[PDB]
């Protein structure tokens, strides 16, 4: 609901609050926003796999209210949409990039683990059985 | 005693004035348009653009 | 005090001043916005009320160094250029966010408009009033008079800043004084 | 005296004088507010009847100091800068509110408009009238005349301040005079 | 949302830079050990003084955890719907999203996690039989066999 | 911060401030575009938070170099002039795109409007507002006042740049100082 | 970038800026024509991005020497006047198109408006806007302000050109340096 994975024109079906909130990935490589332009709100044209990841900033409020400023009903909706989207990428698992504590998952197994190479990485039993 | 005290005060003031005179710094005016990034190096007599 | 400065700006426009806080129909919000912008711009340069981070040794695991949220400008005490990126310290010349050694930096923070000295507050209020008058009622003799008043208050602020920081000659004369003893 | 200042301000505009202060006239309260603002702005700098040298010790085991008086500016006699946060003493550079030892400081208190010297009161009243006229009826010859009157009363106030505070050559001449004795 | 640093031994003053909504929302950790609120006091808004100076140099951690019990501003019971009220109410949610993103607030998962073909890197050595293991301890088994 | 700059630009014209950036207001997008143009034009010259010294080697057997970063200007530390054609490095005088050895160069990157110092951002915002006012409502006293404010913020930015970059007499004095040691 | 400069010229006229490329009803074609003419005129003089034909030995059978198509000005390194006629090298003083020996000439080429440094591009855009404004809306304070902005950008361009070409004193001091060693 917050990320899309799919040769010059790329469509953007996921909603966003700003164009700069969308990061484009080609073969798990990030592309700077200076290398492509937005033809429309649902079309990205490159200068010359495709993954789109949204990441709303969490340092500033998107809509700042000021005393003596014009107000419309949609301002509250957009302000709420900011937190809604933030929770969306929180759920999709593409936002959290690590942990700083001990996970206490009670009697549940983790699936689809890539084989580690650095001996500090975790290991699946696809290698344990081979060793055994 | 009074002459010695006056001489001491004058000598201290002279020392302070010499310290003030020994101070060296270059003031840069932004409105002049001098290329400070290239004027700072100079030394060997380069061609630095200025708007003055 | 903020309502007082908003009333200053309203008086500069010739309108009736308000008493209730930010519950007024007339466009006094421009006064608040201009006041905030002017305060940030004026406080951007270092004044006598600015903090210092004498030593912040980073933890090797994350590598990043937190900076005050209300910071405005940062100057490294040593010969390094510093800035803010995503709320942490940033190396401009190296384009990196990680640090392995201690950093001694001087940082300028932002101050709320009810928590700053009287002279600086009056200067900010008068500058905001002058800017709002220039935007709305044009550039006439009133704008020049407001600019002069703001300049006078800025001079008083400079006097206060020089009073608080005794900027005498105590840099190279220390060597002479040590030689004399 | 305050009623007289408000009447001077009203006379500058050309409106009707008031005989009962704290009335319901819209321009009466405006004059009082402008007078208060001008007074607070102008007394921020140290005068002979504002500056008092006091030393306050933290009453409990080393903690906060609640600042007394109606302070306007607060200079530190020692090498530290002081502020005023939440009504208590605050170290501007250290960002702390708790003090361990006694602090010596020179504080500029605020003076009510009924109990200040005649020249200073006249200067404040005329400056307020000039500011109100500039904001209301625009900048013209009347504004310049009012500014001139305010400047003359400012000169009188400066003369009074210099007379009551003997500022002679008694800083380094003490060393050259005690030796002759 | 949080800050970690190594302080020299004998330090009592700790300076915080986290923009908190309440003083009770700041948690102080010394050497990964939670410090009770009775062991330190707030000298000012951005200064924490320890009752007893640290005996030895250690890491100081200043995690913030927003109290997600009730809405900070309840509009139906007296809030005036003004600028600062809305700003604080939205700031609560913004802060909560911040600590959730930083990843120091999640303790465990009650479900089957799926890394989807991505390694769980930088995993510490297990100490308990129920704990997970890394490739480092698989090296001993490879060598013994 | 960008919304605040756009609001400053709108205030200069006298229109209504916006609270939601990236809206459908015709003058909102104009302000953002003018701000971006002014920012790119002004950051082209080297500052303390733009200039980074980097060296890039041709990754394959001697061929083209794809230039990274969001470069604005590109000076060459060696005796060659560099350009940027089709997103890769280009030798302006040699008219070639393939390099044999590693190249050392000083590149001036571009900085987004949300992550630059306060003084520089204020200068950019006020210059954009002055330019927009000049283009829209013509050249008058308001334009001169806005230019003066922009010049003051330019002076503040120059002060910050000079403070963070220690520019002292340390070019030829090293030869006259190391010999005395 | 070309559309950005066209929008600069449109803003100078006070009209609404466009987004689509060269598919606009309003007379923005004058902006493009003036931009091209100004770019060619400015680039006519030698700048730091201009090529050199170190040696072109002609084949005796045709006798003619080809020159770059996008050339603007040509200067012979030796004492010969050169120019273009029918796309080949031409001898002005001899009025002949054939050559029997090698020629060392310095040639200035033309650069597309999306392929030139930022400062020069901004100077060209602002000069085009000023010229279009002078042609259409007359010569008022807006024209003077645009001329000043163009002059500032030209000064920045000169700064960049002097930075890229180190024009120190290394012509006659080489003899003294060789004598010292």
């Amino acid at each position: 609901y917050s990320w899309s994975e799919q040769t010059t024109l790329i469509s953007v079906d996921i909603e966003y609050l700003d164009k700069s909130y969308i990061y484009l990935y080609i073969n798990n490589v990030l592309i700077s926003n200076s290398d492509y332009s937005w033809n429309s709100d649902t079309l990205i044209q490159l200068n010359t796999t495709v993954l789109l990841v949204r990441r709303t900033d969490k340092e500033y409020l998107y809509i700042m209210f000021a005393e003596g400023a014009a107000f419309i009903r949609e301002n509250l909706d957009v302000q709420n949409t900011q937190f809604l989207h933030l929770a969306q990428e929180l759920v999709e698992g593409r936002s959290i990039d690590g942990f700083y504590g001990d996970l206490s998952m009670n009697g549940y197994r983790i699936t689809h683990l890539a084989d580690g190479v650095d001996p500090k990485d975790a290991v699946n039993k696809g290698q344990l059985d081979s060793v055994s | 005693a009074g002459d010695f005290a006056r001489l001491s005060v004058l000598s201290q003031a002279l020392t302070l004035y010499e310290v003030e005179a020994a101070r060296l710094y270059n003031a840069v005016s932004a409105g002049a348009g001098i290329d400070v990034d290239a004027a700072q190096a100079a030394e060997t007599g380069d061609y630095v653009q200025t708007s003055a | 005090r903020l309502t007082d400065a908003v009333n200053v700006t309203l008086e500069a426009l010739g309108e009736s001043r308000i008493v209730d806080i930010n519950t007024s129909n007339p466009s006094a919000g421009l006064a608040r916005a201009a006041l905030d912008r002017t305060r940030r711009g004026v406080l951007s340069t270092g004044w006598w009320f600015n903090t210092i981070i004498r030593e912040v040794t980073p933890t090797p695991n994350p590598g990043q160094i937190k900076v005050p949220w209300n910071q405005l400008s940062m100057y490294g005490l040593d010969g390094t250029k510093y800035g803010e990126r995503d709320g942490v310290l940033y190396n401009l010349v190296d384009q990196t966010k990680v640090f392995s050694d201690t950093v001694h930096l001087k940082v300028v923070i932002d101050i709320d408009f009810e928590d700053l000295p009287e002279h600086m507050a009056m200067w900010v209020a008068n500058a905001t009033a002058a800017q709002v008058y220039l935007n709305d009622l044009g550039a006439d003799g009133n704008y020049k008079s407001l600019l002069g008043i703001a300049a006078e208050y800025e001079a008083m602020n400079m006097r206060e800043h020089l009073r608080n920081q005794r900027y005498s000659t105590s840099r190279t004369h220390a060597a002479r004084k040590i030689r004399s003893g």
